[PDB]
RNA sequence: GCGAUGAUCACCCGGGUGGGUACAAAUGGCAGUCUGACAAGU
RNA sequence: GAGUCCCAUAACCUUUGUACCCCAGAGUGAGAAA
C-alpha cells in the first residue's frame, strides 16, 4: 500500500511509497475536479479519498516543492483567492482550509467562471465571486476578513490589485503569497530583475516580504513571493 | 467586431501576410479554420492568423479558447478576402495556421512575427 | 495517405502516454530560495538550520522540510532500480513519440509531391534535399 | 392446475424492481440539479418520488407546507424542520417549468411501478397459496416460485429427483458444514412437497 | 517552557535522530539520484 | 451623531458611532483591535433583515452598481429624526448617491474610515447578535451563487445537462417498454395465443386487452378504432377457435394493469419526445434546423457538453458516432467509415448512393458552423435563422448532386 | 427416546490474509476522433 | 477520396461497494449414536 505521511505545512500530505507525488485530502469524494488520480488509504481503519495536486498545473502546488517556509494557507482559515480561472487550484486551497475554513475565489472571464460556478456546487466552503479584482469594492458585501491573500493575476498591474484588496480585506498580520510572470510585466530585462521591482513595489504598499522563490523547472521566469501585511 | 481580438494594426498585418505567402509557397500552411482547429489537436501549430471581418465571427470563436489551453499565440486580420490571396487559394479563408517545422528555410521569420503575436496578445 | 493515417494515430497514443506518465512521477524543484532579513547582523549570523529550525540534512530536502517538533517491508534498492525504470519508461515514451513525428513529416513531404503543382529540387551544400513551390495560385 | 402465471408473476417482480430503483435513480439526479441537498436527507427512493410530488420548487415554502411535508413519513428523523431551512439556502439552480413537469410526471410513473408492484405481489403470493400450498407454507411464496421457475414447471420440479433440486437453487441459495447439512435436509422436504402440489 | 533539563534535552535529540534516519530511507540515496536526476531533466525538456 | 453605513449579507447594519469625529483619528487601529471596543463604540440603531434570496439578489445588485435601494431607503428614513448627524459610507459611489438624497446627513467616505470598517467587519459576528459564523458562512455561499448566475446571465431555458439526461433517459424508455410488450404477448397470450400473429404493435396489442379481456368478450367488443376492418374480424374469428384456456378475473385484473401500464409508458415516451424537442429548440437551435432534434440530441450527449462539440473539426462531426470501426481501420491500413451518427440525419438520407458520402461531408461541415454559433454566441437569439441558411446551402448542394446522372443520355 | 418419507461423505496472527459466484458504480485501462482543393457543365 | 451496417447507445480487463460461498453432481446410497 502506499504510506501516505504527514508534510510540513498542515492539510498537505505526500502519498510517499513506489509512486510519490504531493496529496490533499478529497472535500468531496468521488469524484475529481480535473481528472487527476485519486487515492484513498485505511487509517485506525477507515478509507480516507485524497487527490493529487500536480505542480504543473497550480503554482502554489510548485511553491510547495520548491520548499516555500511559512505558507499562510492552513486549516481553519479563512483565503482570498484572486485569478479564479478555474477549480484546477482552487479545489487544493479548500481541500487544506477545510470545512471550517473558507476561500474567496474572484473571476472576471465570462466562460472560465461558468466552469468555476460548476464547482462551487460540490464544495461548499468555497465562495465564487465573478467580479473584477481591480474594483474591491464591488465584492465588499461577499467577503469576510481573511488571513492570507493569494494572487496568480497575471496582470501589468497587479501590484494595484493586491495592495487595493489587502487594505479592505486582509488582517493585519496577514499572508500575502503573489505569483510574477516576469514576461508579462517586462520582457526586455532579465526575469530577476522584474522581481526585484515588483518586491519593491508591495514594500510601498505596506506589505513586508519574507522570502522568494524561483518555481524552476515546473515554469519558467517565475517566483513567488510571500510577504507579511505590517499596517503599523 | 468587438469579439475579436487582438487586432493587428496596418503595420504588423503587413509582416504577417508576408510570411503567410511565405509559408504557402513552402507548403508549411494549413488553410481553413477547420484544418487549423485540427493542428492544435496535434500540437503542430506555431501560431494561428484569423479574419475578423467573418460572419458570423462565432465560427472561428472556438479556436481562442483552444490557443489559451495550449498556449499558441493567435492574432487577428481585418479582412477575409486579403487572408485568401496571402494564402494563395480563390477563396475567402477566416482562418490559418502555420505548421511547426525547425529545418524549414524561413523559420527566423516565422519566430520574429510569433515573437510580436505574443507581444500583442 | 493510409500510412500517414496508421503513423499519426500512433503518436497520438504516445503522447496521451507521455502525457499521463509525466503526471505520475514527481520532479524534485531546482529553484533558487531568496530570504530577506531586516538587519545587516541578521545576515551575517543567518543559518539554514536556525532559521527553519531543522537537522542539517532536513534543511536540504526541499518538498518535506519538517521543523524538529514534527520529527519529534520493501528492501529500498528494489524500491530504487523500480523507481528508476518508472522513469526510464516515461522517456522512452517520449523518444517514441518523437521518433513518430520525424516520420509522419517526411511522409508528409512526400505527399506534397503527389499533388497538384510546379516545384523545384534545391539542394543545400549540407546535402538536404528541398522542393520550392512556384508563386502560382490554385484555382 | 397452471403454474405458467407463477412463472411469469415472478419475471415482473424483479423486473420492477430493477426499473423502480433505476428510475427512481433518474429522478434524484433531476430533481438533484434543482436541489441536490433533499436527495440526501430522504434517501429512501420511493418517499423521495412522493416528497418531490409535494415540493416542487424549493421557493415554496409556508409553515402549513412545513406540516404537510411533516405528515410525509414523520419528523422524528426531523427531515421536516431540516427541508425547509436548506430549501431557504441552497446551491441548487432553479430549472424551468418545462424541466420541472417531466420529473413530477416522471416521479409519478415511478410511483405507478411500485404501486403495480406491490399490488403483483400480492397476486403471486394468492396464486402460490392456490398452486403450490405446500411448498409455498415450506419455504415461501417467492421463493418456491423461484423454484419453479428454475425447473421450469411445476411438473419438471416435481419429476426431478431430490439431489437435482437441491442444485436448482444452488445459484441463488433458495434453500440456504452443518449449514450444508440443512440445506440438503430442506432440499428433499422441497421435493416432497413439490410431488404434493403437482399430482 | 526552556525547562530543559540535559536529561530532556538528550532524549528528544535522539527522536530527532530516530526519525530522520526513518525518513532518509524514505529520502532515499544519494547515487540513484545522479541517474534519476539526467533522465528527470530529458523529461522536462 | 456619528453613523457607519455596514453592508452584509445578512441585509444592512447601521452603527452610530459615539464620537462625531472618529474618521478623524489617527488611532483607530488601536481604539478598535478588539471586540469589546468596536461595541462600546458602535451600537446598532436599525437592523432591517433580508427576507428572502430574491429580494438579497436585488437588493445587492443596487449595491454593485451604487444605487440606494427602497430598504436602504426606509432603514434611513428611520433615523431622520437626528439633526445635524454624520454618515460613514464605505464608498464614494453609494455616498454621492445618498447624498442626492437631501438627507439631514454629513455623508463622509474617507480613507480613515476603512480602519472602521475593518476593525468592524472584523468582529462582525460578534457585533450582530444571534447570527453565527456558520449561519453568516452559509447565506454568502448561497448569495455568490445568485449573483454569480445573474452576472454570467445563466438562464434555466439554455442548460444541456437536460438533454443528455433526456436523451439517455429516452433510450432506456425504448427498451422497457419493448419487454414489457414482449411478455403482455406472452402472458394474456396463455389465454390467446393467436393474437401476436395478426396484430404486431405493441400499444395495438395492449389496448387490445383493454378493451376485451376474454375472447368471449371479443363478439361483441369492437376493435374499430384500435384495429382496421380486416384485422378486427380477424382476431374475431381466431377468439372462438382459440387453444388457450380460461384465465380468472384475478389474473385479468393484474394482465390489465400491465395493460394499463403499456399505454402509459408509450404516451410518455411521447411527452419526452416532445420535451426533448423544445429543449433542443433553446439550446441549440441552429444544430436543430439542419439536422434535427433526435440527431441534434445524441450528438451533444456523445461528446458530452455542447462546448465540447463546439471544438471538434467538421470532420470529427462527420464520424462522431464510428469510433471503433474507423479507429480500427486506422490501425489496420484500411478505409475509414463516412457516416458515423449522422447517418440518421434527414438529409443524408433524401440522398442516394455515393451522394450519401458528399452529404455527409457537406452536411458536417455546416453542422459546425451552425454548432459554434449556438454555443459561443453571446446574444443569440432563439430563431435559429443561421441554421436555415446553413438548410439551404446543403439543399441546393443536394440538388445540383443529385441532378447529376453517371449513364450517358 | 434416529434413519430409504434418505444415514454417511486454503493461509497467517478471539482476530487478519487468499480464493470463488451474482449485481451496481468509476471524469479507471485498452483508447488514439478521417483526408484537405478541386468538381460539374458547353 | 473514404467499411454506419463486428450494437463506443457497446465488449473485455482493473478498482471499489453490497449479498453470499470455501462439499461431491446424472453426486454417492445405509449407516448414525453408543
Amino acid at each position: 500500500k502506499v504510506v501516505i505521511e504527514p508534510h510540513r505545512h498542515a492539510g498537505v500530505y505526500i502519498a510517499r511509497g513506489k509512486e510519490d507525488l504531493l496529496v490533499t485530502k478529497n472535500m468531496a469524494p468521488g469524484e475529481s475536479v480535473y481528472g487527476e488520480k485519486r487515492i484513498s488509504v485505511e487509517e485506525p481503519p477507515t478509507k480516507v479519498e485524497y487527490r493529487v495536486w500536480n505542480p504543473f498545473r497550480s503554482k502554489l502546488a510548485a511553491g510547495i516543492m520548491g520548499g516555500l517556509d511559512e505558507l499562510f494557507i492552513a486549516p481553519g482559515k479563512k483565503v482570498l483567492y484572486l485569478g479564479a480561472a478555474s477549480g484546477t487550484s482552487v479545489s487544493h486551497v479548500s481541500d487544506v482550509v477545510g470545512p471550517e475554513g473558507v476561500v474567496y475565489a474572484v473571476e472576471f472571464s465570462h466562460r472560465p467562471g461558468r466552469e468555476l460556478i460548476s464547482m462551487a456546487k460540490k464544495r461548499p466552503n468555497i465562495i465564487p465571486i465573478i467580479e473584477d479584482a481591480r474594483h474591491p469594492q464591488k465584492y465588499r458585501m461577499l467577503i469576510g476578513m481573511v488571513d492570507c491573500v493569494f494572487a496568480d493575476v497575471a496582470q501589468p498591474d497587479q501590484a494595484r490589485i493586491i495592495a487595493l484588496n489587502s487594505h479592505m480585506f486582509l488582517k493585519d498580520q496577514g499572508g500575502v503569497v503573489i505569483s510574477i510572470k516576469a514576461n508579462c510585466i517586462d520582457s526586455t530585462v532579465d526575469a530577476e530583475t522584474v522581481f526585484a521591482r515588483e518586491v519593491q513595489k508591495l514594500r510601498e504598499e505596506r506589505i513586508k516580504p519574507l522570502e522568494q522563490l524561483t518555481l524552476e523547472p515546473y515554469e519558467r521566469d517565475h517566483c513567488i513571493v510571500v510577504g507579511r501585511y505590517m499596517r503599523s | 467586431n468587438p469579439k475579436a481580438f487582438p487586432l493587428a494594426d496596418a503595420a504588423l498585418t503587413q509582416q504577417i501576410l508576408d510570411v503567410v505567402q511565405q509559408a504557402a509557397n513552402l507548403r508549411q500552411l494549413k488553410k481553413g479554420a477547420n484544418e487549423a482547429t485540427k493542428t492544435l489537436n496535434r500540437g503542430i501549430s506555431e501560431f494561428i492568423i484569423m479574419a475578423a471581418d467573418c460572419e458570423p465571427i462565432e465560427i472561428l470563436l472556438h479556436l481562442p479558447l483552444l490557443c489559451e489551453d495550449k498556449n499558441v499565440p493567435y492574432v487577428f486580420v481585418p479582412s477575409r478576402v486579403a487572408l485568401g490571396r496571402a494564402c494563395g487559394v480563390s477563396r475567402p479563408v477566416i482562418a490559418a495556421s502555420i505548421t511547426t517545422n525547425d529545418a524549414s528555410a524561413i523559420k527566423t521569420q516565422i519566430y520574429a512575427v510569433k515573437d510580436k503575436i505574443e507581444t500583442l496578445l | 495517405t493510409q500510412d500517414s493515417n496508421y503513423v499519426r494515430t500512433l503518436r497520438q497514443i504516445e503522447l496521451k502516454k507521455l502525457e499521463k506518465g509525466a503526471k505520475q512521477l514527481m520532479f524534485k524543484s531546482s529553484g533558487n530560495h531568496t530570504i530577506f532579513v531586516d538587519s545587516r547582523e541578521k545576515m551575517n549570523e543567518f543559518t539554514p538550520e536556525k532559521f527553519f529550525n531543522t537537522t542539517s540534512e532536513m534543511v536540504n530536502r526541499s518538498e518535506n522540510r519538517l521543523t524538529k517538533d514534527q520529527l519529534a517491508i520493501m528492501p529500498k534498492e528494489s524500491l530504487d532500480k523500480k523507481k528508476l525504470k518508472k522513469f526510464k519508461q516515461v522517456k522512452q515514451h517520449l523518444q517514441r513519440e518523437t521518433q513518430l513525428k520525424q516520420v509522419q513529416q517526411r511522409m508528409d513531404a512526400q505527399r506534397e509531391l503527389l499533388k497538384k503543382g510546379s516545384k523545384k529540387k534545391i539542394v543545400d551544400s549540407s546535402g538536404k534535399i528541398s522542393f520550392k513551390w512556384k508563386k502560382q495560385r490554385k484555382r | 392446475k397452471n403454474d405458467n402465471h407463477i412463472i411469469q408473476a415472478i419475471a415482473l417482480l424483479d423486473q420492477l424492481d430493477k426499473d423502480i430503483n433505476t428510475f427512481a435513480m433518474r429522478v434524484k439526479e433531476w430533481y438533484g440539479w434543482h436541489f441536490p441537498e433533499l436527495a440526501k436527507l430522504v434517501p429512501d427512493n420511493y418517499t423521495f418520488a412522493k416528497l418531490v410530488l409535494f415540493i416542487k420548487d424549493k421557493a415554496s415554502l409556508n409553515d402549513d407546507s412545513l406540516h404537510d411535508l411533516a405528515a410525509l413519513l414523520n419528523e422524528d428523523s426531523g427531515i421536516a424542520q431540516r427541508v425547509i431551512d436548506n430549501a431557504r439556502i441552497s446551491m441548487g439552480q432553479d430549472i424551468s417549468e418545462t424541466d420541472m413537469e417531466n420529473v413530477c410526471v416522471f416521479a409519478q410513473r415511478v410511483a405507478s411501478l411500485a404501486d403495480y408492484r406491490r399490488q403483483l405481489y400480492d397476486y403471486l403470493c394468492e396464486k402460490m397459496h392456490t398452486v403450490a400450498p405446500n411448498l409455498s407454507e415450506l419455504i415461501g411464496e417467492v421463493i418456491g416460485a423461484r423454484l419453479i421457475s428454475h425447473a421450469g414447471s411445476l411438473t419438471n420440479l416435481s419429476k426431478q429427483a431430490a439431489s437435482t433440486v437441491q442444485i436448482l437453487g444452488a445459484e441463488k441459495a433458495l434453500f440456504r458444514k452443518n449449514k450444508g447439512r440443512i440445506s440438503r435436509y430442506l432440499a428433499n422436504k422441497c421435493s416432497m412437497a413439490s410431488r404434493i402440489d403437482n399430482y | 517552557e526552556g525547562t530543559l533539563t540535559d536529561h530532556e534535552r538528550k532524549y528528544l535529540n535522539k527522536l530527532i535522530k530516530r526519525n530522520s534516519q526513518n525518513l532518509r530511507s524514505w529520502d532515499l540515496e544519494e547515487e540513484v539520484r545522479d541517474e534519476l536526476e539526467d533522465i528527470q531533466q530529458s523529461i522536462l525538456k | 451623531m456619528a453613523y457607519v453605513l455596514t453592508e452584509t449579507s445578512a441585509g444592512y447594519a447601521l452603527l452610530k458611532a459615539s464620537d462625531k469625529k472618529i474618521y478623524k483619528s489617527s488611532s483607530l487601529i488601536q481604539d478598535l483591535d478588539s471586540s469589546d471596543k468596536v461595541l462600546k463604540e458602535f451600537k446598532i440603531a436599525a437592523f432591517s433583515k433580508f427576507n428572502s434570496a430574491a429580494n438579497a439578489l436585488e437588493e445587492a445588485n443596487s449595491i454593485i452598481e451604487g444605487k440606494v435601494s427602497s430598504q436602504l431607503e426606509k432603514l434611513l428614513e428611520e433615523i431622520k429624526k437626528d439633526k445635524k448627524s454624520t454618515l460613514i459610507v464605505s464608498e464614494t459611489k453609494l455616498a454621492n448617491a445618498i447624498n442626492k438624497l437631501g438627507l439631514n446627513f454629513n455623508v463622509v467616505s474617507d480613507a480613515v474610515t476603512l480602519d472602521i470598517y475593518r476593525a468592524i467587519k472584523e468582529y462582525l459576528p460578534e457585533l450582530l447578535p444571534g447570527m453565527s459564523d456558520n449561519d453568516l458562512s452559509k447565506m454568502s455561499l448561497g448569495l455568490a451563487h445568485s449573483i454569480g448566475r445573474h452576472k454570467l446571465k445563466f438562464s434555466a431555458d439554455k442548460v444541456d445537462v437536460m438533454i443528455i439526461q433526456a436523451i439517455a433517459l429516452l433510450d432506456d424508455l425504448d427498451k422497457e417498454l419493448n419487454t414489457y410488450a414482449m411478455r403482455c404477448k406472452e402472458w394474456y397470450g396463455w389465454h390467446f395465443p393467436e393474437l401476436a400473429k395478426i396484430v404486431t404493435d405493441s400499444v395495438a396489442y395492449a389496448r387490445i386487452i383493454l378493451t376485451m379481456g376474454i375472447r368471449s368478450k371479443a363478439s361483441e367488443t369492437d376493435l374499430s378504432e384500435i384495429l382496421p376492418e380486416e384485422i378486427e374480424e380477424r382476431v374475431k374469428t381466431a377468439a372462438e377457435v382459440s387453444m388457450g384456456t380460461e384465465i380468472t378475473q384475478t389474473d385479468l385484473d393484474n394482465i390489465n394493469a400491465l395493460a394499463e401500464q403499456i399505454v402509459e409508458f408509450a404516451a410518455y415516451r411521447e411527452q419526452l419526445s416532445n420535451y426533448l424537442s423544445a429543449r433542443m429548440k433553446a439550446i441549440a437551435p441552429n444544430l436543430t434546423q439542419l439536422v434535427g432534434e433526435l440527431v441534434g440530441a445524441r450528438l451533444i450527449a456523445h461528446s458530452g457538453s455542447l462546448i465540447s462539440l463546439a471544438k471538434s473539426p467538421a470532420s470529427t462531426i462527420q464520424i462522431l458516432g464510428a469510433e471503433k470501426a474507423l479507429f480500427r481501420a486506422l490501425k489496420t491500413k484500411h478505409d475509414t467509415p463516412k457516416y458515423g451518427l449522422l447517418y440518421h440525419a434527414s438529409l443524408v438520407g433524401q440522398a442516394t448512393g455515393k451522394n450519401k458520402g458528399k452529404i455527409a461531408r457537406v452536411l458536417a461541415a455546416k453542422a459546425a458552423v451552425s454548432l459554434r454559433y449556438d454555443a459561443l454566441a453571446e446574444d443569440r437569439d432563439d430563431s435559429g435563422d443561421i441554421g436555415l441558411e446553413s438548410r439551404a446551402k446543403v439543399e441546393n448542394r443536394l440538388s445540383q448532386l443529385e441532378g447529376r446522372d453517371l449513364r450517358t443520355t
